[PDB]
């Protein structure tokens, strides 16, 4: 995708995988 | 990518070519009026310029091979590009053999003016000696096609162009890597209709420029990767494909609904022959050069490896919230939030890939509209109507560009071609590149197109 989204949870700054 | 043997034309039977190994290109009339140290690039290995083995130079780009099939990362990356694609109805079905050779709107015809493949350019026999635009005739094509066979070797060799006086000391020179005209129309009867709607449709959704008039798709940028910018460089992209990403490009075509024999195609481009000059040797892995698609086919997978590198390196990615475009290695996309690129660039090592700074940048800093540089342009809104977004070619590689010339009668074409991509820096900088020009008696003989007259005409494009 690439335009506007909606449901339904907000987003948050990327996290960095850690170790894994 | 790697080359995995070497054999002398004499042992595998392949047709040598006998080039010469001389540049067309002379210094032009402007060569000392501008300023530049660029010079054609090395030809061949003995060039006087050269402080290394030529051929030993020319191969290092194939650094090798680290995944030979996609982890979860690079498959849920490949899924959402072709679910995205999915939007667009590409038409799956084949090409007429007409329409792969003399063209469509969309889809524009087979270039008359370069190599057809291996054996033809071996054996003298020109594009021009088969194809006819004003008949539109297939069956001569089809006769070569019967006789020949396909999957022949990428017929290969230097290309005559300028470099950097530090590529030509270590000899890196680039390579052209012409499909046979057979597989080149096999190739776009399986994808020409997948190529004219990526043609047509530049921007978001494809993930692709390629086919693009910045001109006027400059303008629409700004709008379709709106956020957080980010945009790095590659160390020779193509040769460090892995074949991985071929098979992440199968997956793809399967998903948005591609034949199977369509899907072989791939193969015989990962997995390549070349002959070059009296070797001929195999490749596996990496992206040929004077292929068919290979734009499309290389936009597509970095349009995969974008997302897999995301996924991967981060976590709480949301991939319906990423916005590219890509135009073989050229890359631009936004997010909503900042993604580190030197985090990413780790991250894409691992699969042999080597990312570094955009624009040459001492680090991954933000890349903001002011610095951004895509298909070598900058971005630069128009000052009256900051909505119109100027393509800024860098006079640094204009000027690079008038001091030569493959033909001295083209000076005209050659000069107004160079204009037409000046004006956009601004009339401050066009002005002083035409005075510079209009410096020399012959630049004044010459019609100059001017700036305002320019401006004009591009405005009407919108
Ligand atoms: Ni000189
Ligand atoms: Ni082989």
């Amino acid at each position: 995708g690439a335009y506007s989204g909606a449901p339904k949870q907000v987003l948050k700054k990327p996290a960095l995988r850690t170790a894994t | 990518g790697e080359i995995q043997w070497v054999k002398p034309n004499k042992e595998t039977g392949r047709l040598s070519i006998n080039g010469p190994t001389r540049t067309k290109l002379e210094p032009s009339v402007f060569h000392d009026v501008f300023e530049g140290n660029k010079e054609p690039a090395v030809l061949h290995s003995k060039d006087p310029r050269l402080e290394v083995d030529f051929e030993q130079a020319l191969f290092s780009k194939y650094v090798g091979n680290t995944l030979y099939e996609p982890d979860e990362y690079i498959k849920e990356a490949a899924l959402h590009y072709a679910n995205q694609l999915k939007q667009l109805e590409i038409n799956t079905s084949q090409m007429s053999m007409e329409e792969a050779c003399y063209g469509t709107e969309n889809l524009e015809a087979i270039d008359l003016h370069t190599s057809a493949g291996y054996p033809y350019s071996a054996l003298g026999i020109k594009k021009r000696d088969i194809l006819d635009p004003t008949t539109r005739d297939v069956s001569k094509m089809k006769f070569y096609m019967d006789k020949y066979g396909l999957d022949l070797p990428y017929s290969t060799y230097v290309k005559d162009e300028l470099r950097s006086i530090d590529k030509i000391k270590k000899g890196k020179s680039r390579l052209i890597e012409a499909s046979s005209l057979n597989d080149s129309v096999y190739l776009r009867m399986a994808f020409g209709h997948l190529y004219e709607t990526f043609h047509a449709n530049p921007g978001t959704i494809t993930g692709s420029a390629v086919g693009c008039n910045p001109d006027t798709f400059w303008s629409k940028l700004p709008i379709l990767l709106p956020g957080s910018l980010f945009a790095f460089d590659y160390s020779g992209y193509d040769a460090s494909l892995s074949p991985v990403w071929f098979r992440a490009l199968e997956l793809v075509l399967r998903e948005i609904g591609y034949s199977e024999e369509a899907i072989s195609l791939i193969e015989g481009i990962n997995h390549t022959h070349h002959v070059y000059r009296n070797k001929t040797y195999c490749v596996l892995g990496g992206m040929p050069s004077g292929c068919s698609g290979t734009s499309i086919f290389n936009s597509m997978i970095n349009n995969i490896i974008i997302r897999a590198l995301l996924i991967k390196t981060f976590k709480g990615i949301d991939l319906d919230e990423l916005n590219m475009v890509a135009y073989g290695d050229d890359v631009l996309a936004s997010y909503p939030f900042p993604i580190d690129c030197l985090e990413l660039a780790k991250t894409g090592k691992e699969y042999g890939l080597t990312m570094t700074p955009a624009d040459k940048s001492p680090c991954f800093n933000e890349v903001n509209w002011d610095n951004a540089t895509f298909l070598k342009r900058g971005f630069l809104p128009d000052e009256q109507f900051p909505f119109l977004i100027h393509p800024t070619m860098p006079m640094r590689e204009i000027h690079e560009s008038i001091r030569w010339t493959k033909d001295a009668r083209n000076t005209q074409d050659h000069v107004r071609s160079l204009c037409l991509l000046a004006w956009h820096n601004g009339k401050q900088e066009y002005e002083k590149f035409v005075s510079t020009i209009r410096s020399v008696p012959v630049g004044r003989a010459l019609a100059i197109p001017n700036y305002e007259n320019l401006r004009r005409n591009w405005l009407e494009l919108f």
